[PDB]
């Protein structure tokens, strides 16, 4: 009763039932480093300007 | 100008200059920490962007 699969059939992506649980950390990665604290808030003009030597702006 | 105007004009000048001087000393201290520890927005030398990585199943399994 075997029917030869048609052109293109064996290259299909199929779905399989399995009881093996999905691996949680397949790469065995360490915990990632914490990101640097975000800079937030409203942008305000610089206090007394550039403050470069004698410049007042 | 009377002595009072010059006196209180001096205080206004001194306040601004004292505030700038403190900020100048604070900026140097902040720069020293950021460059030593790399935990700030400054001296943030770029690393490779991880969105460049391809996470698709590869031609072979072990990778
Ligand atoms: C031709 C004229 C064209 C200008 C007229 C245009 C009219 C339309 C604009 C409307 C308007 O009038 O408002 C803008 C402006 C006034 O604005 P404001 O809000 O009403 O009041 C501003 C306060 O006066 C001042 O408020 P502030 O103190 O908070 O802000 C000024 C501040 C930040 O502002 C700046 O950085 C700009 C400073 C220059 C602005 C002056 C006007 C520029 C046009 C004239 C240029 C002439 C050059 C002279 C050449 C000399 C020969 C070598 O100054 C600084 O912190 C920098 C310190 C000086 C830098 C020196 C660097 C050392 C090497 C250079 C030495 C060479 C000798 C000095 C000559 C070079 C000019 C400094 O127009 C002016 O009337 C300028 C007045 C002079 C202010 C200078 C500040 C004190 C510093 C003294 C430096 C000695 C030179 C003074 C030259 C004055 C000649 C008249």
């Amino acid at each position: 009763g075997w029917v030869r699969p048609d052109l293109g059939d064996l290259s299909k992506v199929t779905k399989v039932k399995t009881d093996r649980p999905l691996p949680e950390n397949p790469y065995h990665s360490r915990a990632r480093p914490e990101p640097n604290p975000e800079v937030e808030g409203d942008l305000k003009p610089a206090r007394h300007g550039s403050r470069l030597f004698f410049w007042t702006m | 100008d009377g002595p009072e105007k010059n006196y209180e004009r001096t205080m206004a000048i001194l306040q601004i200059e004292a505030e700038k001087a403190e900020l100048r000393l604070k900026e140097l201290e902040v720069r020293r920490l950021m460059r030593a520890r790399g935990d700030g927005p400054w001296f943030h030398y770029p690393t490779i962007d991880k969105e460049l990585i391809d996470h698709s199943p590869k031609a072979t399994p072990d990778n």
